[PDB]
């Protein structure tokens, strides 16, 4: 089990 | 027609060009995000298990858990889209 | 400031004015999509237990499953908010 | 345990 961040360009 | 580009993942290579593959046949059908969404989420349910998310939309930012190895993050065309495993 | 407008809930009543104030404070701290959700994210996995997943965007469309009565989408003026816990 | 769509207006 892991975490992201995403961001859109 | 649209270009696949992977931006973050963390997934089986084969998993990934399956995602890609279930969000083309999405665009190709639907045309609300929301509903493209539920067709990659239901997918993605049906062949490994639950319990898949699933984001679409061309502006959003996230913050999420994803079980390990279980996360893709990918553009098709403009649209970009966030699926992951938590639940 | 900006103008809270819950869009669809399933939250005590009382969590949800508690995600607009997580919201209302991220909003006022950060400016990138993204970071405004981690710090949303982060204080309600730090308040209510793990696991919380955030979006945050003008534009996107979802289709996530999420544990019951832990769910809320809104709008914090223009932004959008999807504030859910499952895993 | 539910399920929920969202779309942005
Ligand atoms: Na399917
Ligand atoms: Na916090």
């Amino acid at each position: 089990v892991y975490t992201k961040q995403t961001q859109t360009t | 027609d649209r270009k696949a580009v992977i931006k973050n993942a963390d997934m089986s290579e084969e998993m990934q060009q399956d995602a890609v593959d279930c969000a083309t046949q999405a665009l190709e059908k639907y045309n609300i995000e929301k509903d493209i969404a539920a067709y990659i989420k239901k997918e993605f349910d049906k062949k490994y298990n639950p319990t898949w998310h699933c984001i679409v939309g061309r502006n959003f930012g996230s913050y999420v858990t994803h079980e390990t190895r279980h996360f893709i993050y990918f553009y098709l065309g403009q649209v970009a889209i966030l699926l992951f495993k938590s639940g």
